[PDB]
């Protein structure tokens, strides 16, 4: 695959398997053929064979297993050592961000979530179960915001990952492809976007517009990540974990106030709530973006990469190399630290509560919250989880939820330099009625309130007719 | 220039003919990591009466264009611009059919009647100026080919008969994936109209009179088939047919229109010797043609939500933006210059817009405005937040916080404004 020039016609080759590497060698695999190559000698089928048939095929003599990479079985390979610490020179990452779709500028918290997507989470099947993991995302968009630049670089920087859209083809042969084999006799089903990309990306746009057939099928691939096929026949499970990176657009283009939030996008619930975070892009009459927009073009011009400013770009064999050293590793989230995210969960119930026309908050989000915890734990080299992997991975759901609507969720609060004091007194109403004056300032000196401004607060209250006070203001009754 | 002699006996479309002209050159390729330019094909549509005019707008641009690609539904076969696998039995031999695009390297490509062939177009269109590229992945085959040229299109209405009275998004018939790819959208029309027949008999009696002299009121036209074979390798530029690369040929009267006295015709060798050379040139964005993209941007934008009854085949957002710096690049090109010119911005402006759609002197000349607001026309509610809604009439210059707060401290002094809270209303 990766090794075809551009432009070119595919050609088969016999290779035969003798010895021990027979009853090993699967169909999808890599292998490296080394041999003769010397026609064969037809002579004996009185039927078949009519005059000569010299046919020529190749002999192979070892078969050496490799994969996308490297020339082993491995989902990427490795660097040396004197390249590591160009890249673990830095806080946590910044350099990084910027390089995501170095053309175009805007939106840095959806280009963080992107790179946060290979990792995933814990597969490990305990229990006898098997628990969720790799990381989703989806993204409403009208295709035309230069879409292309976030597709075409993630499509070259994942090595398994095959650029595939929504239309140029048939939807009967990018997740459901048959392919009836009367060479053997069997019947087979392949599709092209998860059933090769495992453990990468699935790139896919377009996510509400294919039928109802396509989008049943997404119901097990992405959650367990098991391909379930039962057409009458056909009985297996084929295994590839993919990263579903959906695409989808909304009914009027760019975001519209029209309806509620859930039927602006014709998509049904069971898809809306089972992503992780989701973000959408929008637009607004702002001369600031737009500036920054028409700059870094102007340099495009010029130079073929990032324009002369502050973020240098990368290479190719950099993020992905370091990324692949810190997939085994499991981060273990201490009882302490877990008792965190339990109270977390419970708050972030209430955005959902008392809004129904967005999105709801069930046990789909609940497991994850705690696939997020480990993508953040695997940067830094370490097997623990600390409070930094906890605030950081819900500032990225706060953001997503927020953009999904016109507006951002703010509070207002005046810090009144006689609140507290009120309410300090009524602790001692419900317990007593003749309170004494000397015994109330017990409890208002310990946190570290002045007594000067208790004394002009008094008056504040009293004039309005709340309390009163005798000659000598030692005697302190709520009326 | 170039745009007045592009149609000859078709007069009018200023705006029309500025369009089309810098879409002969193509633009430049992106320079990025993928390599392939995001959207740098002008798609120009033209929709029009069914065949009243239509038959001879579209043989005056394909013949300009040197790389042009005959499509039509009804003559040429649909099937087969992308990817077609047909099998013979001679053989028993896999073969594909391709496009003729993929040979033309940036080129202009007309697509007539676009609402007639097969959904299997339609869909592989969408990868032409997304990414750049049109990758093979059927029956097997994975390969990429190069196939970037103009997307153009010039269909008819399904129902016929175009309407002036409904919204013109109705009358193309295309989807949602569709028309939201295009940027300008003129309509020819032909009325029946006194006022509109002296204009189009100006052509008809130099069509009777181009007869050779002896068909005059008896035979017809001997246009009408073309028998054109191939024969060895002889150049057949100057023995035959005179057509040599000519600035301004003679004054015409039979194919050049009328009012048209003092520019002449250009030969069909000139428009063929001249677009290969401007693409070598390759213009840089200067900074006075940034700042007018910025400011031009946030004012149509604007002006167009709340719009519904019209202008919606592209919303002013990523499709118009990417349609200005292109054309500012593409305008700089036909000019002879390295850098983009002041005046290549203004090109697209006309196009799409047409196409849709204490204080300074200020306190002192406040004062004169007092005299009809207080004294006159009498209302007792000028000032703070209400201010604005009276201080605009035709002075800019933005006010700020700071400068109409200060102006409170006076007027009360002087029997003018008084103060209160918020929204004031005293005196």
């Amino acid at each position: 695959s990766d090794q075809v020039p551009v432009g070119n016609i595919p050609r088969s080759i016999t290779v035969l398997v003798e010895g021990e590497n027979t009853r090993i060698a699967q169909p999808g695999d890599h292998v490296s053929v080394t041999g003769i190559f010397l026609p064969i000698l037809r002579t004996g089928f009185r039927q078949v064979v009519q005059g000569l048939l010299s046919e020529t095929y190749l002999e192979a003599h070892r078969i050496v297993k490799m994969n996308k990479s490297e020339d082993d079985e491995s989902g990427a390979g490795e660097l040396t050592r004197e390249e590591l610490r160009q890249i673990a020179e830095e806080d946590f990452y910044e350099k990084l961000a910027a390089s995501i779709a170095p053309e175009i500028y805007g939106h840095e918290d959806v280009k963080k979530a992107l790179l946060l997507l290979l990792v995933g989470g814990v597969d490990q099947s305990p229990r006898g179960m098997k628990i969720r993991g790799n990381i989703n995302i989806c993204l409403m968009g009208d295709p035309g915001v230069a879409k292309s630049q976030l597709l075409s670089y993630i499509d070259r920087l994942a090595p398994r990952s095959q650029y595939t859209t929504g239309r140029g083809s048939s939807g009967v042969g990018l997740t459901a492809a048959v392919l009836r084999d009367s060479v053997s006799g069997e019947l087979t089903l392949e599709g092209g976007a998860l059933v090769l990309a495992d453990q990468g990306v699935c790139c896919i746009d377009e996510f509400d517009k294919m039928a109802e057939a396509d989008r049943t099928a997404i119901h097990e691939v992405m959650e367990q990540q098991t391909i379930s096929i039962a057409k009458a026949g056909i009985l297996t499970t084929l295994n590839a974990r993919c990263s579903i990176l959906a695409a989808a657009n909304p009914a009027y283009g760019r975001y519209n106030p029209r309806r509620s939030l859930e039927q602006n996008i014709q998509l049904p619930a069971a898809l809306l709530s089972r992503f992780d975070l989701l973000w959408l892009i929008q637009d607004r009459p702002d001369r600031d973006n737009d500036l920054r927009l028409a700059q870094h073009i102007t340099y495009v011009h010029q130079h073929s990469r990032q324009p002369p400013s502050q973020f240098e770009p990368l290479d190719m064999k950099l993020m992905r190399r370091y990324i692949a050293m810190c997939r085994e590793k499991q981060p273990m989230v201490p009882e302490s630290l877990a008792d965190y995210i339990t109270a977390a969960y419970v708050e972030m119930r209430r955005e959902a509560w008392a809004s129904k026309d967005a999105t709801y908050t069930s046990a789909r989000t609940l497991l994850a919250i705690l696939r997020l915890s480990t993508a953040l734990a695997r940067l830094r080299m370490v097997d623990v989880v600390e409070k930094e992997d906890v605030n950081e991975a819900i500032r990225l759901m706060e953001m997503s939820k927020d953009s999904l609507l016109g507006d951002k969720g703010q509070t207002a609060r005046t810090q009144r330099p006689a609140d507290v004091i009120f309410a300090t007194v009524r602790e001692l109403v419900s317990g007593g009625r003749s309170v004494r004056f000397s015994e109330a300032e017990q409890r208002c000196v310990s946190r570290g309130f002045t007594p000067a401004q208790f004394q002009a607060a008094l008056d504040e209250y009293e004039e309005l007719n709340v309390w009163q006070v005798n000659a000598s203001r030692t005697r302190i009754t709520f009326v | 220039q170039l745009a007045k002699s592009l149609a000859p006996s078709i007069h009018g479309h200023d705006y029309v003919k500025k369009a089309i002209l810098c879409l002969l050159l193509g633009g430049v390729e992106r320079d990025l990591e993928n390599g392939s330019h995001i959207r740098g094909d002008i798609n120009i549509l033209l929709i029009g009466d069914p065949s009243v005019a239509k038959s001879q707008l579209l043989r005056y641009v394909l013949c300009t264009a040197p790389r042009a690609i005959p499509t039509t539904g009804r003559g040429s076969s649909g099937v087969g611009l992308t990817a077609a696998v047909t099998t013979d039995q001679e053989t028993g031999e896999r073969r594909l059919e391709a496009g003729a695009m993929v040979l033309a390297d940036r080129g202009v490509v007309c697509i007539d009647e676009f609402d007639k062939m097969s959904d299997m177009d339609r869909t592989a269109i969408h990868e032409v100026m997304e990414q750049g590229r049109v990758t093979i992945a059927k029956a097997g085959i994975h390969a990429r080919l190069n196939a970037r040229c103009s997307v153009l299109a010039a269909a008819n209405p399904v129902y016929g008969r175009y309407d002036q009275y409904k919204t013109p998004m109705e009358n193309i018939g295309l989807q949602d994936s569709l028309l939201s790819r295009f940027d300008l959208l003129f309509i020819m029309l032909d009325q029946m109209d006194p006022e509109q027949d002296r204009e189009i008999s100006d052509h008809v009696l130099r069509m009777h009179r181009y007869r050779a002299p002896g068909e005059q009121d008896g035979d017809a036209m001997p246009l009408g088939s073309a028998v054109d074979i191939l024969a060895t390798d002889d150049p057949n530029f100057s023995q035959e047919d005179q057509q040599d690369t000519q600035i301004y040929e003679k004054h015409d009267n039979l194919l050049h229109g009328t009012k048209k006295k003092k520019e002449k015709m250009v030969s069909a060798a000139f428009m063929k010797k001249y677009i290969h050379v401007a693409k070598i040139i390759k213009p840089v964005l200067t900074q006075e043609s940034a700042t007018y993209i910025a400011e031009e941007y946030s004012r149509l934008r604007s002006q167009d939500s709340m719009s519904s009854d019209t202008a919606r085949t592209s919303p002013v957002t990523a499709r118009t933006l990417e349609t200005l710096i292109r054309l500012a690049t593409a305008h700089a090109k036909a000019r002879m210059s390295k850098t983009v010119d002041l005046q290549d911005a203004e090109e697209a402006v006309e196009l799409v817009q047409y196409a849709y759609f204490l204080s300074e002197s200020r306190l002192k000349a406040f004062k004169v405005a007092l005299l009809d607001v207080f004294r006159e026309a009498h209302a007792q509610s000028i000032g703070m937040n209400r201010l604005t809604e009276s201080i605009n009439r035709d002075s800019e210059e933005p006010f700020s916080s700071v400068e109409i707060q200060a102006a409170l401290s006076k007027m009360q002094d002087d029997n003018q404004v008084m103060v209160s809270e918020g929204i004031i209303f005293l005196i």
